[PDB]
């Protein structure tokens, strides 16, 4: 897989995460989430030749199709591998509520 | 079909000491943005100053219960525009308005 | 437990089991309407007490409207 | 899921599920496939707004961020949501040797 | 049982166990190296006679090379 | 490091009749191309011709091995050329090579 601290530390063009924060006000138009104000939620950017970490069968496959044939418009996608979960808090009503969100944060990607 | 009503998002802080003196328009400087507990609730601010010093009060609340032992017309309203309350030495202003965090913005 | 309407589900005879919400999505634009009708569950409400995948198209960004519910087969539209 | 009996029936610029038929000779190089001579591999493509088959809480944040903010140059993916196998025959020596390989044929798209 | 090595196996003292070969490939475009060693599992070499997965630069496309092998701990690379 | 010798792609259709006849060049028309059993393995193409008709033979063959009770010179080679070989009332052609699908084109 390819993680933050290989995509972070030497950047390139092809398939990686990206950092990206994201103010739940500013951004989103979330009023509602008290803590934390943003977060780092980054996502996955870049082209998909073969073999890069290459998701199923049909991501090998269809990578190959566009090695030899990049001009068909058709190729792997650049797609979180696996996830993090943030810890929001939020009131309602009067009491304060600590809520643990998974699959929020990318930390890896894969070609799909 | 039964859809479910959802409640606002209001500033909910309580009673809390206030600088809004003699303003045509107050920011509430309420940190906590809540989703009111009920969905029927809306957005309520209560403006206070005896002899002494000044106090705001923000909280979700149902339309049709007695708040102060008052009533809440034009809760419907998008803004929160206050109006005056008769009390024996004490200055009393409150708003009613149906809109995520209206109750912010106070108007006089 | 909750009993929404599923278009999905073909062998569920188009009805899901839920402990959340039912849902309903409209799409609009230049004559066409797609419906998309699902359960919800209540781990995936976020928060429980109002979440902000059934705030509607005006809270939105006014693409699609949104439509959620708490009674029975209550999803389906129907003119 | 998006799939291929409403991506095949009503085309739309969206994610969906595509045609692609893929000779396994004439598209891969693959001269050992005995049968069959080519398939239907098809894939996924288009953008992806809003609530659009979202595979995670990110997808859906993400979506919603590209929503208020298409300038920005981060969305969700279209990608392949559920995979099918498909039977090849090939000659290993003298004796033929069928075998069945999982995800080789798109049947659904999400947006991850 | 082969025993490779595996830059990505941090809590398995940088090793895989499987019942398949030992994997390499190496990405060189203008002064760089890409170094990825893995294990291949017999299921994922298609066919087990002769993987598609292993075929060299000279007939995947001369983009990177690629290292198949059946001998431990083989799949590391130093001059 | 022991690296795995992969085995190649040969034509494997064995005897098979065959119009190829007085001709520089000929294809196989064997639809069977065939991953060889064994890693050393190369292509092997038999060409005979008695007093009624012709056979042509198509295998993956031992490099070192006798085939027809004759060796394999020339099996490195990327192409498979025919060369004649001595036997009585018998027309006697045969090629090694090695490279994928090289024995499909017999070369006189």
């Amino acid at each position: 897989a390819l993680d933050t601290n290989y995509c972070f530390r030497n950047l390139e063009e092809n398939c990686c995460v990206r950092p990206l924060y994201i103010d739940f006000r500013q951004d989103l138009g979330w009023k509602w989430v008290h803590e934390p104000k943003g977060y780092y939620a980054n996502f996955c950017s870049g082209p998909c030749p073969y073999l890069r970490s290459a998701d199923t069968t049909h991501s090998t496959v269809l990578g190959l199709y566009n090695t030899l044939n990049p001009e068909a418009s058709a190729s792997p996608c650049c797609v979180p591998q696996d996830l993090e979960p943030l810890t929001i808090l939020y009131y309602v009503g009067r009491t304060p509520k600590v809520e643990q969100l998974s699959n929020m944060v990318v930390k890896s990607c894969k070609c799909s | 079909a039964g859809a479910v009503k959802f409640p606002q998002l209001c500033k909910f802080c309580d009673v809390r000491f206030s600088t809004c003196d003699n303003q045509k328009s107050c920011m509430s400087n309420c940190s906590i943005t809540s989703i009111c507990e009920k969905p029927q609730e809306v957005c309520v601010a209560v403006w206070r100053k005896n002899d002494e010093n000044i106090t705001l009060e923000t909280v979700c609340h149902d339309p049709k219960l007695p708040y102060h032992d008052f009533i809440l017309e034009d809760a419907a309203s998008p803004k929160c525009i206050m109006k005056e309350k008769k009390k024996p030495g004490e200055t009393f202003f409150m708003c009613s308005c149906s809109s995520d965090e209206c109750n912010d913005n106070i108007i006089f | 437990a909750l009993q929404c309407f599923c278009h999905l589900c073909t062998k569920d005879n188009f009805t899901c089991v839920t402990d959340g919400l039912c849902f309903v999505s409209v799409t609009e634009t230049t004559d066409k309407v797609i419906h998309n009708s699902s359960c919800i569950a209540e781990i995936d409400l976020i928060p429980r007490d109002r979440p902000f995948v059934c705030a509607p198209s005006s809270k939105t960004g006014s693409v699609t409207t949104t439509y959620c519910c708490n009674q029975d087969h209550c999803n389906k539209i129907e003119l």
